[PDB]
């Protein structure tokens, strides 16, 4: 299906507000912006609502070179991370992405 | 562009006037009472004009996207179908940055109109497709 | 027969607490009373009134199904204080303060 | 010598606790003033934009 899209409103530190036209997702839903604009991937979980048609959300990577009109995309789920025996003997980031430069983690399912 | 009849109402005081109802809220109570003032005084109780204007603005918004704040309300080919006072108040909302409170303005203006006309509304949701018999029952 | 009374929509939520925005003006909520929030067509999130404001907004304490709350959800009102079941049938049990029994391994007060 | 060695530490922790309790009362008062600033509303600021 089509993915929901929202637009940044204000930035104060790592905290960001986003205006969702149709409706706002639940709290803890993750929201991803492509690395074309910011330069790096950036997933951002909702933590609280301010009013209708607005959501406050924390960033994981740095907010450097972040603008006030960037398209944000609703993933439709919380921050999912891999699980299984493929996660054994591996170093992981906050996002669940492996950083030990070895290879792609051979997960089967991801849990929030 | 704004007429002096509107500028007199804007620069003057209007919130202290007598209304059909005392209205709870922050700034949008004034966004609604000012619409009621225009519709009652200069437009001569043509309330439905602004209620149609809201619909027109919604249809324009959907086609133009969310960033309609940056464009000016008066000079625009899309907004030509709106009323001058409605445009004035959208300019005022743009000045105060309260453009995210528009739904909370229309939900109040509709109450003001429905209490001036004394027409309480009721909302029904029936079906994936309407059924006359169930409606007659309802 | 039994029509639930609505007072507003969910305006904001900050973790354990929430702020309601009332729909109409002539509607009036009591103080310290329980409210309900239709988080879904099936379930209901109980609540309680702790503040009232000049803007008509309502400061609300939430008690159940906080994760299922959103912005724009219909907000209902019981118009009664918070009550719980009481009696000798409750002795020998662990119990949620909402009256719900916690498994292990009529009257209202 | 021992009594002096204890007396300087006692005076030091006494002044430490004094200064921390003063800072604490100050940050309480500033927290309350800030909460009241949040409680107070913003006005309208209506003026000619044209």
């Amino acid at each position: 299906d089509v993915k929901q899209v929202g637009y940044v409103q204000q930035i104060i530190g790592a905290v960001v507000d986003v205006t969702f036209t149709d409706s706002v997702p639940p709290v803890l839903t993750a929201l991803t912006v492509d690395a074309k604009e910011t330069g790096t991937l950036l997933t951002m979980e909702i933590v609280q609502h301010l009013d209708t048609k607005t959501a406050r959300c924390i960033c994981m990577s740095s907010t450097d070179m972040l603008r006030l009109r960037t398209p944000v995309v609703n993933t439709g789920s919380q921050i999912t991370v891999p699980v299984g025996e493929a996660t054994l003997g591996r170093i992981f980031n906050v996002m669940g992405d492996a950083i030990d430069q070895r290879g792609p983690v051979k997960n089967k399912v991801r849990w929030p | 562009v704004p007429s002096p009849k509107y500028i007199e109402i804007y620069q003057s005081d209007f919130s202290r006037n007598a209304y059909p109802l005392e209205l709870l809220g922050g700034s949008h109570v004034d966004f609604a009472k000012l619409l009621y003032s225009f519709a009652d005084q200069v437009e001569n109780k043509k309330f439905e004009v602004y209620v149609e204007d809201f619909k027109k603005l919604d249809s324009i918004i959907a086609e133009k996207g969310p960033f309609w704040a940056e464009e000016k309300i008066f000079q625009s080919p899309t907004f030509q179908g709106l009323s001058e006072g409605f445009k004035f108040i959208l300019g005022w909302i743009q000045s105060e940055g309260a453009i995210d409170r528009l739904e909370n303005v229309r939900l109040a203006y509709k109450e003001l109109v429905n209490e001036a006309r004394k027409e309480t509304t009721a909302t029904v949701i029936v079906a994936k497709e309407p059924s006359g018999n169930d409606l007659a029952e309802i | 027969l039994e029509a639930k009374q609505k007072i507003g929509f969910v305006h904001g939520i900050d973790g354990t607490i929430a702020t309601i925005a009332p729909a109409a003006s002539k509607v009036t909520v009591p103080y310290n009373t329980v409210l309900e929030i239709a988080v879904s067509a099936t379930n209901i999130a109980n609540a309680l009134v702790f503040n009232l404001e000049k803007d008509g907004s309502i400061g609300v304490i939430l008690l159940d199904n906080i994760s299922e709350v959103r912005s724009g959800q219909d907000v209902y009102a019981t118009g009664s204080l918070l009550k719980i079941p009481v009696g000798f049938h409750m002795l020998g049990k662990i119990i949620n303060p909402l009256g719900k029994e916690i498994p292990t391994g009529t009257k209202l007060g | 010598g021992n009594i002096t060695g204890l007396m300087q530490l006692a005076d030091y922790t006494y002044n430490k606790t004094r200064k921390e309790l003063i800072t604490a009362e100050l940050l309480e008062i500033i927290g309350t003033m800030t909460a009241m600033h949040a409680g107070k509303k913003v006005g309208l600021k209506k003026t000619e934009f044209w």
